[PDB]
Parts: C-alpha cells; sequence; structure tokens
C-alpha cells in the first residue's frame, strides 16, 4: 500500500496533540475550525472562478 | 420572561456545536489509526454544560400548575356577571335614550 | 470499528428516511383531519340523551337537596317517563414501507449501541445477504420501521394532543337500565350537621383585603 | 378536596408528559455525542431521570397537595415511552458520529 499522504501524516503531528490546559485545546480547535470554514469558502470560490 | 427561549436556544447551539467537534475529532483520529481512545475532557465538559443548561431552561417553559380544587377560581366571581344572558339579550332600555336619542 | 463506512452514505441515506418519515406523519395527520367524519342527528336522539344524562345526573348528585324534592323527581321519571376514511390510515404505511425497501434496500445502515443475541439478527438486516455479521448492525428498512416507532411521543409533543399514528343502541334498553339502576338509589342528605361543621373554627378572613380596589380598565 | 376538576388535573399530566418526553430525547441526544455504548449509558439515564424530577420538585415547591395528591406520579410517571425515544436518539446520534 501506497505511504500515508504527507498533508495528513505530517499534520498528525500538529493535530490533535496535546499543548497546555484546559484553555488551549479549546482555542486551538476553534481556530482549526475557522481555518477548515476559510477553506470551505475557497473551495466554493472557484466555482464560476 | 422571554430569555428562557434564548437560554435553550444558546444551549442546543453548544451541544450542536458539541457533537460537531466530537465528530471532527473522531475522523481526525480514525486517520491516524491510534487505539489509545482519547477523548478530549473538555468537550465532555461541554456538553454535559450545555445539557443541563437546557434541560433547566426547558423545565421552566412547560407551563404553570393549577389547582386541583373547583371551588379555586369562583372566589372572586360575583353576580352581576352571573345574571348576564347572551342569548336572551334585549336592546328596550334607557340606555338607547341617554346616548343620541 | 470492524467496518469502514463511506462518509457519503451518512450524508444521503440517513436523513431522508427520517424527514419522509416525520413529513408522511404529518400530512397523514392534517388528511385525517380533513376529512375526518360529517354526522348529524335527529331532534329525538339529542333529546332522548339530554334525558338519560339528566336521569344520570339526578342519581349521582341527589344528595344535595332537599329530600322532598328529590323524592318528588323520583316519582317522576319511573311512572310517566320510563315506561311511557381508514384505507388512508394503514395503507400508506405500507406502501411507503416497500417503496423504501424498493429504492434504498442494499447496503448497512447504522449500529446500536448495546450488544443483542441471535434473536434480533433475522429482523434488522432484512436486505443485506451476509451470514457471519454480527446483529448491531441494521439494514435500511429496520432502521426505517424504527424510525417510524421511534416519534409517537415527537408527535404527541409538537402537535396539538395525540394522532399521525396507529392504534345508543337502542332507547328501549337504555330506559329500561336507567329505570332498574334508579331504583335501588336512595336519598342520603349531605347538609345534616354542616352547621356544627362551621362552628369548628372562625373563618378565614386572611389574605382576602390584601392589594387595592381596582379603579378602571388596565 | 370534596370536589375536583378534570381539565386542572389534564393540564398537569400533559405538562409532565411534555417534560418527560422532552428530557428523555435530550438525555439519549447528550448519551449518544457522550459516545457511551452498553449498560453504563443505561445508567445515565436513569441519573437523567432523576435530575428531571429534581426540578419538578423545585416547580411545584411547597403547597404541591393543591396540584396534586402524591409526589409518586411525579416520580415514576412516564418510564416507558420516555426510554423509547432515549434509545432512538441514542442510536440516531451514536450512528451520526462514532460511526463513519
Amino acid at each position: 500500500d501506497l505511504p500515508l499522504t504527507g498533508a495528513q501524516a505530517e499534520l498528525e503531528g500538529e493535530f490533535g496533540k496535546k499543548a497546555d490546559g484546559l484553555l488551549g485545546m479549546f482555542l486551538k480547535r476553534l481556530s482549526s475550525q475557522l481555518i477548515l470554514l476559510q477553506a470551505w469558502t475557497s473551495h466554493l470560490w472557484k466555482m464560476f472562478y | 420572561p422571554s430569555l428562557w427561549k434564548g437560554l435553550v436556544g444558546i444551549g442546543l447551539f453548544a451541544l450542536a456545536h458539541a457533537a460537531f467537534s466530537a465528530a471532527q475529532h473522531r475522523s481526525y483520529m480514525r486517520l491516524t489509526e491510534k487505539e489509545d481512545e482519547s477523548l478530549p475532557i473538555d468537550i465532555v465538559l461541554q456538553t454535559l454544560l450545555a445539557f443541563a443548561v437546557t434541560c433547566y431552561g426547558i423545565v421552566h417553559i412547560a407551563g404553570e400548575f393549577k389547582d386541583m380544587d373547583a371551588t379555586s377560581e369562583l372566589k372572586n366571581k360575583t353576580f352581576d356577571t352571573l345574571r348576564n344572558h347572551p342569548s336572551f339579550y334585549v336592546f328596550n332600555h334607557r340606555g338607547r335614550v341617554l346616548f343620541r336619542p | 470499528p470492524e467496518l469502514l463506512l463511506d462518509s457519503n452514505i451518512r450524508l444521503w441515506v440517513v436523513l431522508p428516511i427520517v424527514i419522509i418519515t416525520f413529513f408522511v406523519g404529518m400530512i397523514r395527520h392534517y388528511v385525517s383531519i380533513l376529512l375526518q367524519s360529517d354526522k348529524k342527528l335527529t331532534q329525538e336522539q339529542v333529546s332522548d340523551s339530554q334525558v338519560l344524562i339528566r336521569s344520570r345526573v339526578l342519581r349521582e348528585n341527589g344528595k344535595y337537596i332537599p329530600k322532598q324534592s328529590f323524592l318528588t323527581r323520583k316519582y317522576y321519571f319511573n311512572n310517566p317517563e320510563d315506561g311511557f376514511g381508514n384505507v388512508t390510515n394503514v395503507l400508506p404505511m405500507i406502501l411507503i414501507g416497500g417503496w423504501i425497501n424498493m429504492t434504498f434496500s442494499g447496503f448497512v445502515t447504522t449500529k446500536v449501541p448495546f450488544p443483542l443475541t441471535l434473536r434480533f439478527k433475522p429482523m434488522l438486516q432484512q436486505g443485506i445477504e451476509l451470514l457471519t455479521l454480527d446483529a448491531s448492525w441494521v439494514s435500511s428498512a429496520s432502521w426505517y420501521f424504527l424510525n417510524v416507532f421511534g416519534l409517537r411521543s415527537i408527535y404527541s409533543l409538537i402537535l396539538g394532543q395525540d394522532n399521525a399514528a396507529d392504534q345508543p343502541a337502542d332507547t328501549n334498553k337504555a330506559f329500561k337500565t336507567e329505570w332498574e339502576a334508579l331504583e335501588l338509589t336512595d336519598h342520603q342528605w349531605a347538609l345534616d350537621d354542616v352547621e356544627e361543621e362551621l362552628m369548628a373554627k372562625d373563618l378565614h378572613f386572611e389574605g382576602m383585603f390584601k392589594k387595592e380596589l381596582q379603579t378602571s380598565i388596565f | 378536596p370534596p370536589f375536583i376538576s378534570e381539565a386542572a388535573v389534564r393540564g398537569n399530566a400533559a405538562v409532565l408528559d411534555y417534560c418527560r418526553t422532552s428530557v428523555s430525547a435530550l438525555s439519549g441526544a447528550t448519551a449518544g455525542i457522550l459516545g457511551l455504548t452498553g449498560l453504563y449509558g443505561f445508567i445515565f439515564y436513569l441519573l437523567a431521570s432523576v435530575l428531571l424530577s429534581l426540578l419538578l420538585i423545585l416547580k411545584a415547591g411547597r403547597r404541591w397537595n393543591k396540584y396534586f395528591k402524591s409526589r409518586r406520579p411525579l416520580f415514576t410517571g412516564g418510564l416507558i415511552g420516555g426510554l423509547f425515544t432515549y434509545v432512538l436518539f441514542w442510536t440516531f446520534l451514536y450512528g451520526m458520529v462514532h460511526v463513519y
């Protein structure tokens, strides 16, 4: 089988990683949700270029 | 008043956000193939708090109880309103004369 | 877990079943209300029914009037008087079940979170053709039937009273029955010792002169 | 009370049914979200039920005898359909989240 995708194999290190106390993981999760929303908006922008 | 509707809406929104977060975390975890079964504590706290707040808010809008005693609402009823029969009204009196004869 | 599922099936097979069954139930309720019935009764029927209700009320509450009036009414009623639509309710359920089985069956839908026995397997896996698969995994038709059965309380809550789901003869006979039932009733006055009960304690004049006399409207 | 009005008791029953159904559905949803499974999750349901009853007391307060004859309907009222709604929502949300 082909090697695991680099964009996710290396994402494993930076995603789902313990950083700080109870005030950190939820902040980084909401930032990740914001950037995911930005990616979704970018994807639909090129629908009609 | 109307703040309970806002409270229950906020609780439902928080529960939905927690659901989306848990689904996203599970989807990410299944990619890395880690059998540690790591459930973050903050998500559990958030969903429990949202559930408790939503239940407390929704218990206050179901309505209000009423006394089962049949003689409870008649303590203020008076005979002035009991002798009026709408089906037997007659308009032959001095009210017509007094107002614009 | 054991199996790996496509997210597209979750996005496009799970929700439509719930939406369809919900709105089908709502439409069934509204249609049932639309053509519920149209009944007409003649004057004699309603008059006799009111007479029967009056006789029943007399029998039940004759203990609040003087005995002479009770027996005067009891002399009456004895000598002079007593003696002188669905096809749409059920068929659409089966039709929709068959249509869903036709146009949706063929893949695993979801899994219950509690262990079961082999007895559950023949019911929850109508469409699939596997042999050794566990009974927790369900097919589409079983999910549809489960969703149908698990919405009675939701319908009762979000909609008025209870609907959108499945579950006199002879005047002379009634006259004779009421005549026989009334004959064994005897007066028992309930005001024999009202005065002594009243005299036990002072009147409850508390919480009556609060607030203020009303001046005008609002 | 010598005289009882049916409308008040039917309204109280309707309010209790509304509360029970809504809390059962919400408890099933949150149990599904938490990912609990097996008889362990069942415990949560019972806990939720208790919570509901407690709040009802704060809704009834004192002089509860005016509204109800006894607290037994207030405690053990409607534990059949609520369980069905709970398990249905539990399965739905557990399939929606932890599966796939």
